């Protein structure tokens, strides 16, 4: 298991665990984190819910983004050069005590 | 035409429950992950101002009027092919029809 810590909107930082090859958006349910609205379609790229932003050491080796993905990540709120919808990126190795922001 | 008037209200609930994560209707309502559609009745495809629209929506020019829309929301992709509207469909006319209904009456 690996450490994961969020920077909430409201500026809260909520540290938390999961385990590798769960996806972000498993994190955020399993663990009841407090994000308002985070992952409305359950994962299934109908929301941008989900997008959060990473570390640019941790992004740059993300899995290649899809179409599917980046269609939905292109209508998020506050985009940036290191945005991903969480719900579809999975815990590694590398992502241990990383910090993600929800925008 | 072959499409007819439903419940509004039923409609608003529709709207609410599977539209509004995406889109405004009132007039001076701004644009979320989809555009506002106050007055889409009668406008073509793609031209909401300060939008972003894919390649797919404009060129594919439709005149939204209750029937054309009627097609599109019962599977919007097989009707724009490449549009980035997430949403997979409403398949039961009579939710289309009291969702028009209601888009009818909002977006005036
Ligand atoms: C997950 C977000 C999402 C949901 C849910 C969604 N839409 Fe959309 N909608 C979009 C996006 C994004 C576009 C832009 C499409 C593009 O540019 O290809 C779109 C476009 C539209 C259009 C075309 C507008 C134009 O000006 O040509 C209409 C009509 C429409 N949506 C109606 C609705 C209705 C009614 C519902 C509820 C059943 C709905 N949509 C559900 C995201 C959404
Ligand atoms: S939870 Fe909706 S796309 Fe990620």
């Amino acid at each position: 298991k690996i450490t994961v810590h969020f920077i909430n909107r409201d500026g809260e930082t909520l540290t938390t665990k999961g385990k590798i090859g769960d996806s972000l958006l498993d994190v955020v349910v399993q663990n009841n984190l407090d994000i308002d609205g985070f992952g409305a379609c359950e994962g299934t790229l109908a929301c941008s819910t989900c997008h959060l932003i990473f570390e640019q050491h941790i992004f740059e080796k993300l899995e290649a983004i899809t179409d599917e993905e980046n269609d939905m990540l292109d209508c998020a709120y506050g985009l940036t050069d290191r945005s991903r919808l969480g719900c579809q990126i999975s815990l590694t190795k590398a992502m241990d005590n990383m910090t993600v922001r929800v925008p | 035409t072959e499409f007819k008037a439903g419940s509004a209200k039923k409609g608003a609930t529709l709207f609410k429950t599977r539209c509004l994560q995406c889109h405004t209707v009132e007039k001076g309502g701004p644009h979320k992950c989809g555009p506002n559609l106050h007055g889409i009745f009668g406008r073509h495809s793609g031209q909401a101002e300060g939008y972003s629209y894919t390649d797919a929506n404009i060129k594919k020019n439709v005149l939204w009027d209750e029937n054309n829309m009627s097609e599109y929301l019962t599977n919007p992709k097989k009707y724009i092919p490449g549009t980035k509207m997430a949403f997979g469909g409403l398949k039961k006319e009579k939710d289309r029809n009291d969702l028009i209904t209601y888009l009818k009456k909002a977006t005036e």
